[PDB]
């Protein structure tokens, strides 16, 4: 009942502060503000509201509120959105992230603003589709509308058509990169449709009655691959992650909270939600890559964080180092490794979001983004760097912060399930901290002389410090008490994992 | 009573005022609160230790909520405070009550107040954290919490580089230990199911009916978790390095707070290291090896600073011999009287470094006795104790105890190492002093007259003596294993201990009464440059450590300065490209040239379908 609703106040938003364009400037800042507020007050409602604490067995199809509607009959595409538990901390999160995006976007009015604004609430709430979708068709359709804007974004105001490196090469690869592999899994959405047409013979593109498909070995495998090629481009993994550091190094800042917090959410949502339940055999089969892609992930974008002399690029091989761990947790057969992945990535984007927010901030103060090039700015600055070195530190595994309990429970139940992959993982710990500590010496500590532009300072608003210090200490929260989160999500985790454990 | 959460949180919430006063506030007021969170933690504490008196030495725990809950994962923030935690507390809030005190008085005078003031507190409150935890896992927070704090106060000093790039080498080999700490983690709840101490107590010997191959890998490497985050030979790496921050947290660091995490984690698994007796033999034998190694680099080197640290290495060791030789109440008692000489041989050896004025030297300086006798006073009474000397000391009880148990335990290579390292610990006991305080004082160290460091020097001169001796631990409140007994034997062996130490002191002493002339023939001869150079490498351990991995980081670090797989992932758009600008140069623009490409399209359909 709610979720189209939930889904279309981003487009609503966007067509009024376009239709207000014409009336003033500084409306669509003002607009903006009240309508995340309006998407996460829906949000949260689902969340008191509903049962989240429901029963943790009661089969896999199992929605708080579900949603019907009739949108392409001659194959039984539907507007199919249903909400989960696991769903509805995705929503809420985004929700959040939405309210930091426009609330960074504040105070910034240009030759156009408007065009900003319904760009930003329509990449925004594409990915609330996304995360609210059980027909396999609206899936995909939301998957790619929300990858079109940002190409927008990158183009238009990575930097107002001055330079052509905001385009030719970031922008373009960005796009190139998921639409490829989003095609892919298009044509493994219609293999195994018409798999399915063939053993019972109704076109339909709904994901309750393609779960239990019959499908000889040998021919799923294919299709997960096909999957998890689309899945596996989104979240960076291994072989294709090279869109990352160039996307979130060109956008403005709050484009790249757009771009890591959110985005990096759903392509494991989707393995959790639409991959691993489809193809049980096949993933089973295909679980030990996996978890080799998983430790070369997070070994490789350690070093690669280390071995980077720029900020941008220096948090955007971070993320590539934490969603390792969330590969391997999904392929295993733990549910204390699903619960752990749960809130190692909610924590995930609350630790880059505020790491893009500040050093975006920063750069807007020193107009310089080299970081071996400062140093020593603790004497100047006054709020920035002490909140930056929390955020630092949260990135590792420091406990009181949702990281710790996150890659943690993981290797819980990762060592539950397989030793030696697990005893090679944990490692990443000691390099998350040298690429840590190697961003903080570098950035802070020194001597204000290293650089000629570190010796006029300016000062620090209220509205960022407020959004800053509402991330630390929610942060905080979740790292100390992350029981509320993980009683809402159990029974979502735990069906998945009957499923995968039973079907196999 | 109710009030061991008040030992955690009036520290830690004193920080987060000081984490948001960044030197706004003055002196005194940030003085004032910064010494009384520490203040009101050590009167909680002995309100708690003399009910504890009261509870019939019986432990009081208090969870306050549980951490996080899954089915079979059940973790909460459990706090047991028993005979051998309230004494690990009883260390923490009067030795950081005692360092932090002169702090108040050694830190005026420069900028950086409020933040030393903020992380001190946060150094304090993860140490009480690690000593309070009921599960392994809320005691973890407790490890890398206080190495997170090491990291703050190694490199407290941002400007220069040296200090503020020392800490990190401490961090990366602290998180190597957790990381082989969070091991024997995993593989307890892989066996065993539950992480509080004593259920796993009473739990483990009722899962290991069948198998027991296992337990050794968890506790060998359970084992190697404790090790490196104090230290010992596999790890030993960063505590020459520790000194390069101040005065305050190097004893802090060094003297009582986090090298005695280590020693925490193995007394408190006594029990689990007994389900294995052959894990906790080879406690010793590490223990036994590093008292070889740690010692005689106090006398290389001429930094007084690392002079006070190789022997906190020997020391450390020497307990990790004594929990090997199940004697666990007799090693917390030499921790209870070691705390009290460190610190204040460490603090003392700063008020002087005050009064030095810039010299970092012990060969130019003399005749320190004319200057203040206070320190003088300061360093006598610490040498004392460690030397095994009998003259009221306050530690000699502790090595006569456990080298009784030691010798009950019936180990001679044990006893052998025992009497090298009571003769190693007399030689740099006053080797130190008759270099630096005997000769000429061409360079004059200023002294420095304050009630604010002297009624502190008096309670803390009045504490490392043999007065202090007399403070029983509580340790009739966990029923450890029972540290065994020998008597007869017991004068003998306190007899010889007397006189290993006064033919070690005379030795030093004939050291100095001679011409120093030999002295300067050792320390120019080949062979003792030779051995000089390579205990300088310290048996190569850091050189091994260094050249193991870390040009092979930098040379692959060097190697991704750009990303491989991203550019051989662009060859389909290369090959694209490069094949879609031959394909546009395969087109004329001659017409004669477009009626042969239909010519010769319909050549091969023809001939295409003719093959079918």
């Amino acid at each position: 009942m709610l979720l189209p609703w939930l889904i279309l106040i981003p487009f609503i938003g966007g067509f009024l502060c376009w239709q207000t364009e014409r009336f003033g400037v500084k409306v669509p800042r003002w607009i903006a503000l009240i309508t995340m507020g309006l998407t996460l007050a829906l949000s949260l409602q689902l969340w008191l509201q509903g049962g989240y604490s429901l029963t943790q067995s009661a089969g896999i199809p199992q929605w708080q509120s579900e949603f019907d509607m009739p949108w392409i009959p001659r194959f039984g595409i539907s507007i199919h959105l249903a909400i989960d538990g696991l769903s509805l901390l995705m929503v809420v999160l985004t929700g959040l992230l939405g309210v930091l995006a426009v609330l960074c976007s504040w105070k910034e009015i240009e030759k156009y603003q408007g065009f900003f604004h319904l760009n930003l609430m329509w990449i925004l709430g594409g990915v609330i589709g996304v995360f609210l979708a059980i027909d396999m068709f609206l899936f995909f359709f939301f998957w790619e509308m929300m990858l079109v804007p940002m190409y927008f974004l990158i183009a238009l105001w990575g930097h107002k058509a001055s330079d052509g490196k905001t385009r030719i090469t970031a922008a373009t690869k960005f796009f190139i990169y998921t639409q490829a592999s989003g095609l892919v899994m298009l044509i493994a959405i219609l293999a195994l449709v018409f798999v399915h047409y063939n053993a019972t013979g109704v076109w339909t593109f709904n994901y309750e009655e393609l779960l239990n498909t019959p499908m000889s070995s040998g021919v799923e495998y294919l299709l997960m691959l096909g999957f998890f090629i689309a899945f596996a481009v989104k979240m960076p993994v291994v072989p294709l992650h090279g869109w990352l550091p160039d996307a979130h190094s060109q956008a403005p800042t709050a484009g790249s909270v757009d771009l890591a917090g959110i985005l990096l959410k759903t392509a494991a949502y989707g393995l959790l939600r639409f991959s691993l339940p489809l193809f049980p055999n096949a993933s089973a089969e295909f679980a030990p890559i996996a978890m080799w892609l998983g430790v070369i992930g997070i070994f490789y974008g350690a070093w690669m964080a280390f071995a980077q002399t720029d900020i941008k690029r220096l948090i955007a091989y971070t993320s590539v180092s934490h969603m390792g761990f969330v590969l391997i947790a999904i392929y295993t057969g733990s549910q204390l490794a699903y619960q752990g992945a749960v809130i190692q990535m909610i924590a995930h984007g609350l630790s880059a979001a505020g790491l893009f927010i500040l050093c975006g901030q920063l750069y807007e103060r020193i107009h310089t983004r080299d970081m071996r090039m400062m140093g020593g700015l603790w004497s100047k600055m006054k709020w920035l760097p002490a909140l930056s070195l929390f955020f630092a530190v949260a990135t590792l595994g420091m406990p009181g912060t949702g990281n710790f309990v996150g890659e943690f429970m993981i290797l819980f139940g990762s060592f539950q399930v397989v030793p030696v992959i697990t005893v090679i993982s944990t490692f990443g710990l000691v390099f998350a901290s040298v690429y840590s500590l190697a961003m903080l010496h570098r950035a802070y500590f020194g001597k204000a002389k290293s650089q000629i532009a570190s010796q006029e300072l300016p000062g620090m608003s209220l509205r960022e410090l407020f959004m800053i210090l509402l991330l630390v200490v929610l942060l905080v929260l979740l790292g100390f008490y992350p029981q509320p989160i993980l009683d809402t999500s159990h029974s979502a985790i735990g069906n998945i994992q009957q499923w995968f454990v039973n079907s196999v | 009573m109710n009030m061991l959460a008040l030992t955690i949180i009036l520290p830690l919430i004193g920080f987060v005022l000081l984490a948001f006063s960044r030197g706004r506030w003055s002196e005194n007021v940030s003085a004032i609160v910064g010494v009384g969170s520490v203040g009101l933690a050590a009167l909680v504490t002995a309100f708690i230790g003399v009910d504890f008196f009261a509870n019939g030495e019986q432990t009081y725990s208090q969870p306050l909520w549980t951490w996080m809950s899954v089915g079979d994962f059940n973790i909460g923030f459990n706090l047991v405070l028993d005979g051998l935690s309230l004494t690990m507390l009883s260390v923490v809030t009067g030795v950081g009550f005692l360092i932090h005190m002169y702090a108040s008085w050694y830190m005026r005078g420069e900028e950086g107040y409020s933040r030393f003031f903020a992380y001190t507190n946060l150094f304090i409150a993860s140490m009480v954290v690690l000593v309070l935890a009921d599960n392994l896992l809320l005691m973890y927070l407790g490890w890398e919490g206080v190495g997170l704090c090491s990291y703050l106060l190694i490199g407290f000093y941002y400007t220069d580089p040296k200090n503020g790039a020392a800490a990190m080498k401490a961090f990366v080999v602290t998180r190597v230990g957790d990381v082989f700490l969070a091991f024997a983690l995993f593989i307890l709840y892989n066996e065993l199911g539950t992480l509080n101490f004593r259920e796993m107590v009473e739990l483990a010997p009722a899962h290991f009916a069948d198998g027991n191959n296992m337990l050794m890998w968890a506790t060998l490497m359970l084992l190697g978790g404790a090790v490196g985050k104090s230290a010992q030979l596999p790890l030993q790496t960063w505590l020459a390095d520790a000194m390069a921050g101040p005065t305050p947290v190097s004893a802090l660091i060094h003297a009582a707070t986090m090298v005695t995490a280590g020693v925490y984690l193995i007394a408190r698994t006594h029990g689990l290291f007994l389900m294995t007796p052959e894990v906790l033999h080879l406690v010793g034998i590490v223990g036994a090896v590093t008292l070889l190694l740690a010692g005689f680099a106090a006398l290389v080197q001429t930094d007084i600073k690392r002079v006070l640290a190789y022997s906190t290495m020997s020391q450390i060791g020497y307990m990790f011999l004594a929990l090997g030789v199940q004697a666990w109440d007799a090693a917390i008692f030499h921790l209870m009287t070691h705390a009290f000489f460190k610190a204040l041989l460490f603090l003392a050896s700063g008020s002087v470094i005050l009064a030095c004025h810039h010299e970092q030297n012990i060969f130019k300086m003399g005749g320190l006795r004319k200057s203040i006798p206070l320190v003088y006073l300061c360093f006598l009474v610490g040498g004392a104790a460690l030397s095994a000397l009998p003259l009221v000391t306050a530690g000699f009880f502790s090595k006569d105890e456990i080298l009784a148990g030691a010798m009950a335990n019936g180990h001679i290579n044990l006893m052998v190492a025992g009497l090298v390292g009571a003769f190693m610990t007399s030689l740099y006991t006053f080797r130190m002093i008759f270099i630096v305080f005997h000769g000429k004082e061409q360079i004059h160290a200023h002294a420095v007259k304050g009630v604010t460091h002297s009624l502190p020097l008096i309670v803390l001169l009045i504490l490392s003596t043999f007065v202090g001796a007399l403070i029983v631990p509580p340790l009739q409140g966990v029923l450890p294993q029972t540290t065994e007994l020998a008597h007869g034997s017991m004068l003998t062996l306190e007899i010889t201990s007397g006189v290993v130490a006064v033919v070690g002191i005379l030795l030093a002493a004939w050291l100095w009464l001679g011409k120093r002339t030999l002295v300067t023939s050792i320390a120019n001869s080949a062979p003792g440059r030779l051995l000089s150079t390579w205990w300088y490498n310290a048996w190569g351990f850091d050189w091994l450590y260094d050249k193991v991995f870390v040009k092979p980081f930098l040379g692959i670090a060097w190697l991704l300065k750009r990303d491989p797989l991203n550019s051989m992932m662009n060859i389909p758009a290369v090959l694209s490209r490069f094949a879609g600008k031959g394909l546009l140069l395969s087109e004329n623009g001659y017409l004669r040239w477009y009626v042969a490409s239909m010519s010769i399209g319909a050549v091969v359909v023809l001939a295409l379908l003719m093959v079918l």
